[PDB]
């Protein structure tokens, strides 16, 4: 049961509104509150977490991949991200680690985008510095090319897709046009600028229709045409509607993506069949819950296929949905199947990609069929940790009585009223239940399988306060009441305890004495007298007789002892330096933490004691590490935590919020005798070393309950190869997609791993693999169109259309 | 003495929208005697769902009071002192639950017997039982061709939802309760047909059509070895290739008791019980033997994928017909 480090996120903030995009890679990556975070579509599931930012992700946008692969240049994953504080860092996702630094002046990066012409050099990117400042970055060693200032306010651009000399600029006065774009030389002027006749949405180009573009308003969509400079489309909706929040064009047919303000995702396609451009709605999903906490902040669509889309709110759900056709102006299906027209009896797969569901254009009107029906699904759903202020508890440790059927189980609880249970292993959800009504104080386990829990009332205008205590036994989910009906005037509970060896319970209220439970008979034993000290801290004995010390509020410590029903005194102490508020026993050793920020070290073998201040504001809880012979201890405080060791008293390490680390802490705990766990304010729950050190996670050594199917993981020796073996499929007689047959002299490791990325594929993807008609053209459109590639999409098509035409 | 006609809080719901101010007493007292009874025939006679259920009632009351001079009485959930026949209708209700004409165990009237029957006849739609607290990540393939599923809560009523924002209320209802899922029809609404039980001997025979549907093999297999001779009750028959074969009705659930829902199925039940002889003396001594009969079978094969009713532990998946434990 190996535990290796992670971290998990939470909510998004309002600065994450735009940081999102979908590669050809295959892969989304969202940015969380100070981190990156890099998820899956076809398995959902998160794959690498990037942490190095200090302030607020604003823009991510993936690399272009339009170039010729080969050794010189493999398939890599590339990452570009901006900040609020005017950072840009290149990504390499793989490992953890940046290649390139950029950062200008003190102000936030307003726009983030690549260069798709890669024939020269892949390393060139541009960015807009505020207020009005736009320079040409090189991503592979991070210099300065050429610099052009302006006198309007830049707010975004986008690039031609056709001729790559043209840039156009969206300014607070109008739209400038730049016709001399080149990476040798800045633009020589200001160039042409035009006024619309403030509130534009968004601007950007049509890849379908040359030198075509769209304008976004809340109410209207504009189609212009450039060489007159006039409106020749425009998409409205009814006078009862959701207005426009975003729009995204396609490539391969002619259509658009929007997104409305409650959430919802419709489809518009040009009309064709039966004077001005008209866009028909042609499908349509289902709305969310919108309130003034959840918002969708943005979408995106897949570059590759464009038949799936993602959806990004702010509570941190993402919703995946897909695209499917089956058999207003009508549609017809298309004649050419993976670039080469079919017959009636092959098989087909017109959900593999848009450009195989529908025809191509026409036009309305003219002499010329299947009908075409599309609709949108949700098969996708991913959540993340809730509101702040957890309240998080681990498992009991690993001891040899319980190998067998050991589980790092964690519990967090949060205000909704709900308990989460995770893994650690694989980073999954294992299980969520509603308990409480109210926020969660505290999370306490009597077993393998099962804990309490308590949560308190708003109190009233005298102070009686409602008290709940649910048992919950994980398998089953059952949620019983441990007191019973106890009604809704009583105290509130301040803390409760259970011993090493779950066999009794103590609860401390505000102003009511002492009482001891039982875990297994769930009955009361004995409850203490109104002439009782009152109980500010309280501690077991890891060492049926136990002990448990306890303090007061004048300083006395009071030793007793439990064995049935009875319950006697053992000893006491002499007053010592103001109020203790946490105790921790261990062994031989005992610790005391006090207001003003000190750390009395009792040792109860010669009587000695050894108070070394820590020059901090105040202690709020100490925890041991579990394990025989394991005396290191952790200590919260107002600013951060600290590691100690009670052998010898000498600090191992620290973190101070606002000098080392840029977060808060709020809750600790012990996850093995090696790391720890943290709690972050912004809703992040981090497991660290033993120095709380930032490491890099690498995407190597991480266990999958599912497999991706990601090339770009691979050796760059494996992608190839793979590639080769996959387009000339029929070897030695008979169709097989493993590698143990194959003459392959290589090592076994990167064989099994080539073996597991290929047993991942989807079941009608390997069924086309395996079909003796399936031509070779269709073979290496189906692998340019697996490995997320451009070139040779654009090539083969083409290549395959001339040679099917030219050969009839 | 006097026959108990046990129901739930649902027919005085649905009977309440002088008839609605004295249905306090069937709501809070729901003691009605005889000496009640006889005053709310008026109450009965004189008055779409709240005319079908009011309509039920008047005949059922009618035909259980005749010579088979015999009075009845009316509780609601020491009982061998003034009833001797305990007669329940059907369904009844997951939120509540000598002789009893109806289910044994409280098992029976729940989600376990759901599949219990699938797993002695090898037929029937698509099942997912999830246990509470487990999070769906993926919606199912075998799921994913339906357009129209049944929705089932530990403890409430089914109910038919569309498959395209199923996985929003999936997650959200089973943080409170297990969920079972269920496919209802590939195009739509799904036809459901309801075949009552005992069976006639001019009905076992002939051709498998809309109104003769004893001859199916699913029913077949379930008259060896439920005892469906000394019980009423109806069938619940599903099918989702609606827009005929015995390929496309598989059963969906098996009910004990007199129906109150519909009319034309509550008047041939009644005509069941007064012709076959459920209610004769010697012809209830049967009725132990197979109480205990199936009772036993339920709780073992219960007890089985398990290592009020218990709530399930284990993930199971019904497909092809063979019941095996969900991998996830």
């Amino acid at each position: 049961f190996k535990v290796s480090a992670r971290t998990l996120t939470g909510a998004l903030n309002a600065h994450n509104k735009a940081a999102v995009d979908w590669g050809w890679q295959g892969l989304i990556a969202y940015g969380c509150h100070s981190l990156v975070v890099v998820i899956d579509s076809i398995t959902a599931q998160t794959l690498q977490v990037l942490e190095k930012h200090k302030a607020d992700v604003v823009k991510v946008k993936w690399a272009r991949e339009n170039y010729h692969h080969n050794i010189g240049s493999p398939y890599c994953l590339r990452l570009a991200s901006a900040d609020v504080n005017g950072k840009i860092i290149v990504w390499d996702v793989a490992a953890g680690v940046a290649q390139c630094e950029i950062q200008e002046h003190a102000k936030p990066i307003q726009d983030v985008q690549w260069l798709w012409n890669q024939d020269a050099s892949r390393d060139l990117l541009l960015a807009i510095h505020p207020p009005n400042y736009i320079v040409l970055w090189n991503a592979d060693t991070g210099t300065k090319l050429w610099k052009k200032s302006y006198a309007d306010n830049i707010l975004s651009f986008s690039f031609d897709p056709f001729d790559p000399s043209h840039l156009t600029l969206l300014t607070s006065e109008g739209i400038v046009f730049i016709s001399d774009f080149s990476p040798s030389k800045p633009p020589s002027g200001p160039g042409k600028k035009v006024y619309i006749s403030n509130d534009c949405l968004q601007l950007a180009y049509l890849p379908s229709k040359r030198n075509h573009m769209l304008l976004l308003y809340p109410r209207e969509i504009l189609i212009l045409d450039l060489e007159v400079n006039q409106t020749v489309g425009v998409i409205a909706i009814e006078r009862t509607g959701v207005p426009f929040l975003q729009v995204i064009p396609c490539f391969q047919r002619d259509g658009l993506f929007c997104l409305h303000e409650n959430g919802c995702i419709t489809l518009r396609v040009r009309r064709s069949y039966n004077q001005e451009l008209t866009y028909d709605l042609r499908s349509q999903c289902d709305a969310i819950r919108v309130t003034k906490t959840v918002r969708p902040f943005s979408m995106v669509c897949c570059p590759v296929n464009e038949n799936a889309a993602a959806l990004v709110v702010s509570d941190g759900r993402v919703m995946i949905w897909e695209l499917k056709s089956a058999v207003v102006s009508p549609l017809y299906s298309p004649v050419s199947f993976c670039g080469i027209p079919v017959g009636v009896l092959q098989n087909k797969l017109p959900d593999l990609s848009l450009d195989n569901m529908i025809g191509q254009s026409a036009i309305a009107g003219e002499e010329h069929l299947r009908e075409v029906h599309l609709k949108f699904l949700l098969t996708g759903l991913l959540s993340g940790l809730p509101a702040p202020q957890f309240a998080i508890r681990m498992c009991p440790p690993l001891t040899t009585k319980n190998i067998k059927m050991y589980q790092p189980l964690l519990a967090v609880g949060t205000s909704n009223g709900s308990v989460l249970v995770y893994h650690l292993t694989s980073g999954l959800l294992h299980k969520e239940l509603s308990i409480h009504s109210c926020e969660v104080k505290g999370i306490e386990w009597t077993s393998l399988t099962s804990f309490l829990s308590f949560a308190t009332s708003t109190p009233n205008n005298m102070g009686l306060v409602r008290n709940e205590l649910q048992l919950v036994d994980l398998p089953t989910g059952r949620s019983i009441a441990f007191r019973g009906e106890r009604g809704n005037d009583e105290s509130a509970i301040e803390m409760i305890k259970v011993s090493h060896l779950k066999q009794y319970l103590a609860v401390v209220f505000r102003d009511k004495p002492l009482e001891l439970w039982d875990v297994r008979t769930c009955t009361l034993l004995r409850e203490m007298s109104k002439n009782f000290p009152t109980i500010t801290a309280l501690e077991w004995s890891p060492s049926a007789r136990e002990h448990f010390v306890f303090t007061d509020i004048d300083g006395q410590v009071y030793h007793l002892t439990v064995e049935g029903n009875s319950v006697k005194d053992s000893a006491r102490i002499p007053p010592d330096m103001g109020s203790i508020t946490c105790i921790a026993w261990k062994g031989d050793t005992l610790v005391l933490g006090d207001m003003d920020g000190n750390l009395n070290f009792w040792d109860l073998k010669g009587r000695v004691s050894r108070g070394i201040p820590t020059h901090r504001s105040w202690v709020r809880k100490i925890r041991f590490a579990p394990g025989k012979g394991n005396q290191k201890l952790i200590a919260m405080y107002n600013d951060g935590a600290e590691v100690w060791d009670t052998k010898e008293v000498q600090m191992v390490s620290s973190l101070r919020s606002g000098r080392n680390v840029t977060f808060r802490i709020l809750d600790v705990d012990w996850c093995t005798s090696d790391k720890v766990i943290l709690a972050s304010d912004d809703g992040c729950i981090r497991v660290l070393e033993m120095s709380m050190k930032s490491a890099c996670f690498r995407m190597d050594e991480q266990e999958l309950t599912e497999p991706v199917w990601c090339p770009y993981l691979l050796v760059p020796r494996a992608s190839l190869a793979l590639k080769a073996f996959l387009l000339h499929q029929p070897w030695n007689g008979q169709y097989s997609l493993d590698i143990s047959h194959v003459d392959y002299p290589e090592n076994e490791e990167i064989k099994n791993l080539l073996q597991e990325q290929l047993n991942s594929l989807s079941n009608d993807i390997k069924k086309l693999l395996l079909d003796p008609e399936f031509t070779l053209l269709q073979r290496c459109l189906l692998v340019s169109r697996l490995y997320g590639d451009e070139s040779e999409l654009h090539f083969w098509t083409v290549a395959a259309h001339y040679l099917h035409s030219l050969s009839q | 003495k006097r026959i108990a006609f046990l129901f739930d809080s649902t027919l005085t719901a649905f009977l309440m929208m002088n008839l609605k101010s004295h249905a306090v007493t069937m709501f809070e007292v729901g003691k009605l005697s005889d000496e009640s009874l006889d005053s709310f025939l008026i109450e009965l006679e004189k008055v779409q769902r709240y005319f079908d259920h009011a309509l039920t009632l008047r005949n059922t009351i009618l035909f259980l009071r005749h010579n088979k001079g015999f009075p009845l009485d009316l509780l609601r959930c020491v009982l061998n002192k003034n009833y001797t026949l305990l007669v329940s209708m059907a369904p009844l209700t997951n939120e509540i639950r000598p002789q009893h004409i109806g289910p044994a165990i409280p098992e029976v009237s729940s989600v376990w017997f759901k599949l219990y029957i699938y797993h002695v006849t090898g037929q029937g739609p698509p099942s997912l039982l999830l246990s509470k607290g487990t999070r769906l990540r993926k919606l199912p393939d075998i799921f994913q061709s339906y357009d129209r599923l049944l929705i089932t809560s530990w403890g409430h009523d089914p109910g038919v939802v569309p498959t395209s924002n199923v996985l929003t209320m999936l997650n959200d209802a089973l943080t409170h309760s297990a969920v079972l899922i269920q496919g209802h029809g590939l195009h739509g609404i799904g036809e459901t047909v309801h075949v009552p039980f005992p069976f006639d001997e001019t009905e076992l025979q002939g051709e498998f059509t809309r109104v003769n549907m004893g001859v199916h093999k699913a029913l077949q297999i379930l008259r060896n070895r439920v005892d469906l001779q000394h019980l009423c009750g109806y069938v619940t028959m599903l099918n989702a290739s609606s827009q005929t074969t015995e390929a496309d009705w598989v059963p969906l659930e098996l009910c004990f008791g007199i129906p109150l829902f519909s009319s034309e199925l509550n008047r041939k039940v009644c005509r069941k019980i007064a012709a076959h002889g459920l209610c004769r003396k010697e012809s209830l001594q049967n009725l132990l033997h197979s109480s205990r009969k199936l009772s036993l079978q339920v709780l073992n094969f219960v007890h089985s994928f398990q290592e009020g009713v218990p709530l399930p532990a284990k993930n199971l998946i019904f497909k092809d017909g063979v019941l095996s434990e969900w991998s996830g």
